[PDB]
C-alpha cells in the first residue's frame, strides 16, 4: 500500500514539536521513519506546522519546481521546519545527521483531488 | 531469546507481559521506548535474576540519573555475566556516574560500553575511569562521543590507557578537547601496551600541531585498522606531518577518514605517495575538503599505478566541477582495484556524467558503485546515463538521488532496466519527483524484474 500521499506524511511531517529539541533530533527521526532502512535518506526536512495548515499549500501560490513541472504550490507563511542533512561520518549502516532548525516558507507538491501534498520540494 | 521493542511506547500491559522474559532473553534492545523511571525499576530486578544476558542496550530512553543507577544495580549480582551494555542518550548525568566504579569492579566480563550522549562532563569521565582502571575491570571498546568532555577529561583517560592493554577501540568524537587535551592523550596513547584497532576523533579540535603527536600511534600500531580524523582543521600542513607514520612498514591502516580536515590539492599530493606506496589502504574518504578538479586530477594518477589496491573513494562536495571527468574517467577504465565512488553534491552537470558514462560503458569496466547524487544532472542527462546503463555490465549500485530529474528522465532509466541485458541491482532516487503514470510503471517494471529494487 502507501499511497504516494502517506508516504509524504509519513516522510515528511512532525505536527508535535513546534521547533527541533537538540542538536540530536534527525538522527532519531530518520530512523523512525525507516529513511536509514535500505541505506541511509541523504537529506530530509520536517514540518512543524499542523496537517491542515500545510493540505492548504495546494490551493496557494502555484509555482514550477525544481524540474521544471507545474504542479508545485509554495506557502506563503514562514513555517517552521528542520534540515536532516548527513554527516561525514554516516557510512550506512551506520547513519548520522546535522540537525538544523529553521522558519522558512516551503515548496511541495500537490496531485490529485483531494489536491493533497506528495513530496517535499525546497525551502526559501 | 532477543527482545528488541524499538520506536514503539511501549503499553503497560506489554511491558508486563515482557517482564518475566526480561530474566529469559539473552540479548535485550529496548531503544527508544516509552521507557523512564518506572520501567528501569523491572529492568533492574528482572536483571539481577537472568542469568543468561549477554547486552542490555537501554537507548534512547530518558532513565534519568535515578533510574540508571537502578538499572545498574541490577547487573550488579553474581548471576549477571553481560558482555555488551549501552546506554546512548539516556540523559545520564556527572551525578549517576556516582555507580560506575562499584559496577564495573563486578563486571570483569563487560567488553563494550556505549555511554555518548550523555552530559558526563569532565566529572562523568572522572568516576567512569576509576573503574577502568581495577585489575577487575577488561574493555575494549568504548564509546564516549557527544559527552561535553572538555580537555579535563584527558589526564583520568591518558591515565587509563598507560594502564591498560585490553582495549580495541575508542571513539571520543564530539568533544570539545582542543590541542592541549590530545596531546595529553596522545602522549598517554604512546605509552600504552594496547592494540587497537579503530581510533575515531571527530569534531575534537585538532590541528596540524597534534598530526605530529599522531605520526608515532599510527606509525606503531600494527593492530590499527580505522582511524576516522574527520571535522578537524589539520589542513594540508598536519597531512604532511602526518605521512611519514603512514609509511611506517608496520602500519596496515585499512580505513582512513578525513573529510572536512582543510584539504586542499597540496595536501593530496602529500597522500598520493602513500596511495602509490601501501597496498594496505583500502576506503578513505575526503568529503568536504575543496580539493578542485587539481586535487581530482591528482589522485587518478596514483589510482593507475597498479600497485595502488584502493577500493572505496568518498570525494563528496569536493569542490569538483566538469573539468575534472576527463580525468575522473580514464582512470575509470584502466584501474581494476576501485570500486566504489561517490562523486555526489559536486557541479558535474550533465557534461561530466557523459564521459563517465562513455568510460563505464566501455568493455571490462569494475566500478560497481558510483554514486552521482546532487550533480546538477537533468533529464536530457539520464539519456547518458540511459546508454550506459545498457553497455555497461560492472554497475551494481547507481545513486543519483537530488538531481533535476523528472518524468522523461526516470523514463529513460526504466527503458533500459526493462531490458533482458541490464545488470544494474539498485538505483537510487530519493527526494525525486513523478507522477502516478510512472510509479505505476515504476511498480510495473518492479513487478517484471523484483531482483531489482528502485528506492525512493
Amino acid at each position: 500500500k502507501e499511497t504516494a500521499a502517506a508516504k509524504f506524511e509519513r516522510q515528511h511531517m512532525d505536527s508535535s514539536t513546534s521547533a527541533a529539541s537538540s542538536s540530536n533530533y534527525c538522527n532519531q527521526m530518520m530512523k523512525s521513519r525507516n529513511l536509514t532502512k535500505d541505506r541511509c535518506k541523504p537529506v530530509n526536512t520536517f514540518v512543524h506546522e499542523s496537517l491542515a495548515d500545510v493540505q492548504a499549500v495546494c490551493s496557494q501560490k502555484n509555482v514550477a519546481c525544481k524540474n521544471g513541472q507545474t504542479n508545485c504550490y509554495q506557502s506563503y507563511s514562514t513555517m517552521s521546519i528542520t534540515d536532516c542533512r548527513e554527516t561525514g561520518s554516516s557510512k550506512y549502516p551506520n547513519c548520522a545527521y546535522k540537525t538544523t532548525q529553521a522558519n522558512k516558507h516551503i515548496i511541495v507538491a500537490c496531485e490529485g483531488n483531494p489536491y493533497v501534498p506528495v513530496h517535499f520540494d525546497a525551502s526559501v | 531469546m532477543n527482545l528488541d521493542i524499538h520506536c514503539e511506547q511501549l503499553s503497560d500491559a506489554r511491558w508486563t507481559e515482557l517482564l518475566p522474559l526480561l530474566q529469559q532473553y539473552e540479548v535485550v534492545r529496548l531503544d527508544d521506548c516509552g521507557l523512564t523511571e518506572e520501567h528501569c525499576k523491572d529492568i533492574g530486578s528482572a536483571l539481577r535474576a537472568n542469568p543468561s544476558l549477554t547486552e542490555l542496550c537501554l537507548r534512547t530512553n530518558e532513565l534519568g540519573d535515578a533510574g540508571v543507577h537502578l538499572v545498574l544495580q541490577g547487573l550488579q549480582s553474581p548471576t549477571c555475566k553481560i558482555q555488551k551494555l549501552s546506554l546512548q542518550n539516556c540523559s545520564l548525568t556527572e551525578a549517576g556516574c556516582g555507580v560506575l566504579p562499584s559496577t564495573l569492579r563486578s563486571l570483569p566480563t563487560l567488553r563494550e560500553l556505549h555511554l555518548s550522549d550523555n552530559p558526563l562532563g569532565d566529572a562523568g569521565l572522572r568516576l567512569l575511569c576509576e573503574g577502568l582502571l581495577d585489575p577487575q575491570c577488561h574493555l575494549e571498546k568504548l564509546q564516549l562521543e557527544y559527552c561535553r568532555l572538555t580537555a579535563a577529561s584527558c589526564e583520568p583517560l591518558a591515565s587509563v590507557l598507560r594502564a591498560t592493554r585490553a582495549l580495541k577501540e575508542l571513539t571520543v568524537s564530539n568533544n570539545d578537547i582542543g590541542e592541549a587535551g590530545a596531546r595529553v592523550l596522545g602522549q598517554g596513547l604512546a605509552d600504552s601496551a594496547c592494540q587497537l584497532e579503530t581510533l575515531r576523533l571527530e569534531n575534537c579540535g585538532l590541528t596540524p600541531a597534534n598530526c605530529k603527536d599522531l605520526c608515532g600511534i599510527v606509525a606503531s600500531q600494527a593492530s590499527l585498522r580505522e582511524l576516522d580524523l574527520g571535522s578537524n582543521g589539520l589542513g594540508d600542513a598536519g597531512i604532511a606531518e602526518l605521512c611519514p607514520g603512514l609509511l611506517s612498514p608496520a602500519s596496515r591502516l585499512k580505513t582512513l577518514w578525513l573529510w572536512e580536515c582543510d584539504i586542499t590539492a597540496s595536501g593530496c599530493r602529500d597522500l598520493c605517495r602513500v596511495l602509490q606506496a601501501k597496498e594496505t589502504l583500502k576506503e578513505l574518504s575526503l568529503a568536504g575538503n575543496k580539493l578542485g578538479d587539481e586535487g581530482a586530477r591528482l589522485l587518478c594518477e596514483s589510482l593507475l599505478q597498479p600497485g595502488c589496491q584502493l577500493e572505496s573513494l568518498w570525494v563528496k562536495s569536493c569542490s569538483l566541477t566538469a573539468a575534472c571527468c576527463q580525468h575522473v574517467s580514464l582512470m575509470l577504465t584502466q584501474n581494476k582495484h576501485l570500486l566504489e565512488l561517490q562523486l555526489s553534491s559536486n557541479k558535474l552537470g550533465d557534461s561530466g556524467i557523459q564521459e563517465l558514462c562513455q568510460a563505464l560503458s566501455q568493455p571490462g569496466t569494475t566500478l560497481r558503485v558510483l554514486c552521482l547524487g546532487d550533480c546538477e544532472v537533468t533529464n536530457s542527462g539520464c539519456s547518458s546515463l540511459a546508454s550506459l546503463l545498457l553497455a555497461n555490465r560492472s554497475l551494481r549500485e547507481l545513486d543519483l538521488s537530488n538531481n533535476c530529474v523528472g518524468d522523461p528522465g526516470v523514463l529513460q532509466l526504466l527503458g533500459s532496466l526493462e531490458q533482458p541485458g541490464c545488470a544494474l541491482e539498485q538505483l537510487v532516487l530519493y527526494d525525486t519527483y513523478w507522477t502516478e503514470e510512472v510509479e505505476d510503471r515504476l511498480q510495473a517494471l518492479e513487478g517484471s524484474k523484483p531482483g531489482l529494487r528502485v528506492i525512493s
